[PDB]
RNA sequence: AUUGGGCGUAAAGCAAGCGCAGGCGGAUUGAAAAGUCUGGUGUUAAAGGCAGCUGCUUAACAGUUGUAUGCAUUGGAAAC
RNA sequence: GGCGAAGGCGAAAACUUAGGCCAUUACUGACGCUUAGGCUUGAAAGUGUGGGGAGCAAAUAGGAUUAGAUACCCUAGUAGUCCACACCGUAAACGAUAGAUACUAGCUGUCGGGGCGAUCCCCUCGGUAGUGAAGUUAACACAUUAAGUAUCUCGCCUGG
RNA sequence: GGUGCAUGGUUGUCGUCAGCUCGUGUCGUGAGAUGUUGGGUUAAGUCCCGCAACGAGCGCAACCCUUAUCGUUAGUUACA
């Protein structure tokens, strides 16, 4: 129904035989190609289910936060998607405690407001040390609390690139009652994710295509244009 | 909504140039109508520890179901090697329990139940085992939906 | 289920 | 600790092995039924436990109405 | 790394013998597990009979050391350490885990058997190790060779 | 007059050493750990990058004073 299979050409390429046998129903015989290869029909069905759920959630003002922490490609991806659609985002991964309670988020947003509206009148009046401290505090807030400045209630949804390397937030979400949608190839615990996406993120092109697809999925909620949902073209771009 | 104490203890960590004495408090919270929980806290004095324990227990609040004002099926709960054996009490006999178990059962809004303790009694471990056993409770609708028959028997 | 409200 | 516990570091798995007796055991069918399940019959005294009733001013009590495992014969059931 | 039930087993060869693994397309007909009592084996030190006794060396002597040193250090010197015969039956004789029976996610090395084949890798049955989810144990930790799952038998356990 | 092992106040020492604990949340049935951890940079949890941690207080630095440059005030009993 969406994203015809002719555009998915390099959807595999995960690590060699280092996985979790909690999966397997989504995987074809492993020892036949020495790589984690997925079945594409169930892939498209899961993608359609994820699209349906995210559009249902966002239709009623469901705000989402991206999870982008890997080295180079996902950084630019999350930057582009966050600057395109008015949603919160995470630059560097959580240190714990920034998602389990709102009071810390409240003092963080208060610090951000005070800092910006005070540094608006303090840039060269005193020594370079205090101005540099103000700039460093701004940059630190961008590093950790950069995207969390437009929310008054706890985030109702979040999209994760992989449960590994982001275990803290997903564990809190298991503790919490918030639904979870995430990417996972085979190195996950499927119990911790409620909307499984068996889409491999090893190849950058597939990650870019899926991220743009989800951005367009959340785009229709706020009445903003869509770019790559039914387009008969696959995103091809040499790794930077 | 009752917040009765269970067991308050003196604890202390030993450090170079003095050891820090403090109070540890165990609390259990129950509306007597279904919302129950338990918590631990430690602090330098009474009020901070009490507030910490109340907040912790309120955060971990969870509901519990009532079967004709009784626990309609047997349960042997275990946690930290402390067996708790709970069995239904026919209405018109009264509720029997020991102090900590007394408070736990009365705080959960349970009319009567026959209880027994196996193993070395220990307050926190016993509370954990009892709550694990009570939250393990089944229901006739559960067995009905997991079975083919839609009746109790 | 869907439609998280 | 049959109900109702253990044997790695707290007591406790023998230094290891061959094995008598004992205990426990692959599937299908038959026969009886050695126990078991299930009836009838006779036997488990009286007093006493337990339930109802009655006269002791009344409870204490006493009496009465029944109940109580087990055993043997006898006929069914043949899943173990 | 391998072997055997354990203790234990490493120069070369000659003789006899033990059990193990794989395909069974072969045979007999459940003949299987465990095992009270008994029986066999069972490091090293020692006891008895007799040899041989190069070194090594408890006790023993001397010299240093120490307040003292009947010890660590050094030089001396028997029992013994070797073997033939008949004894002892002790242990940290430890995986401190009795055996057997099946069953319960994976991953990485090593070796043995079978096939394919320059080696190498491949698959299948196994010995043997390490890593690691469920689960278990109070914890440590254990993890298809379980301290998991349940069963059968024997032995052992009741404060110091 | 005595009891600084009965005391307030003040003082020495580690020592101008940089560590001490706190709130929140997580982990573990627990004492507890997590920050304060690892890597660079200084004498310094001064500072930052990463990390199941985020902040916050204390001491440390900055918050006082002088010396050396200059502006600017008054020129005396300096100055002449
Ligand atoms: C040798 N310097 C030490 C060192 O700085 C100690 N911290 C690691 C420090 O610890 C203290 O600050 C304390 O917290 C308690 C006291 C006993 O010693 C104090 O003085 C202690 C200093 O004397």
């Amino acid at each position: 129904s969406l994203a015809k299979l002719g555009e998915m050409r390099t959807h595999v390429g995960m690590v060699k035989r280092y996985w979790n046998p909690k999966m397997g129903f989504f995987i074809e015989p492993e020892r036949k190609h020495n790589n984690d290869h997925f079945v594409l029909e169930l892939q498209r069905q899961s993608l359609q289910t994820a699209y349906n759920y995210v559009k249902e959630v966002a239709q009623n003002n469901g705000q989402i936060l991206f999870v982008g922490t890997k080295n180079d490609y996902v950084k630019k991806l999350v930057n582009n998607i966050a600057k395109r659609v008015d949603v919160a985002f995470i630059t560097q991964r959580w240190l714990g405690g920034t998602l389990t309670n709102f009071k810390t988020l409240s003092i963080s947003i208060n610090k951000l407001n005070k800092l910006v509206e005070k540094q608006a009148e303090n840039a060269a009046d005193l020594t370079k040390k205090e101005n540099l401290m103000l700039s460093r505090e701004i940059e630190r807030l961008e590093k950790f609390f950069g995207g969390v400045k437009s929310l008054k209630r706890l985030p109702n949804l979040l999209i994760v690139d992989d449960p590994v390397y982001e275990k803290n937030a997903v564990a809190e979400a298991n503790i919490l009652r918030i639904p979870v949608v995430a990417l996972c190839n085979t190195n996950t615990n499927p119990e911790l994710v409620d909307f499984i996406i068996p889409a491999n993120n090893h190849q950058p092109q597939s990650t870019c295509l899926l991220m743009n697809l989800l951005a367009d999925a959340v785009a229709e909620a706020k009445a903003m244009p869509t770019m790559f949902a039914y387009k008969p073209d696959e995103e091809i771009q040499i790794e930077i | 909504f009752e917040e009765r104490i269970v067991k308050l203890k003196r604890i202390s960590k030993t450090t170079k140039g003095g050891r820090n004495m403090r109070f540890s408090v165990l609390v259990v919270v129950g509306n007597r109508k279904g919302k129950i929980g338990y918590g631990i806290a430690k602090a330098l004095e009474v009020p901070n520890a009490i507030k910490k324990a109340i907040k912790a227990a309120h955060n971990s609040l969870h509901t519990i179901e009532i079967h004709k004002g009784s626990i309609y099926h047997e349960v042997i709960g275990r946690s930290g090697a402390s067996r708790v054996l709970l069995k239904p009490a026919p209405q018109g006999t009264g509720i029997i329990a020991g102090g900590a178990i007394r408070a736990i059962i009365e705080l959960a809004g349970y009319s009567d139940i026959y209880t027994k303790n196996l193993g070395r009694n220990t307050p926190i471990n016993m509370i954990h085992a009892t709550m694990d056993g009570i939250l393990k409770q089944l229901s006739p609708r559960r067995v009905a939906i997991l079975r083919n028959k839609n009746l109790n028997e | 289920m869907g439609n998280f409200d």
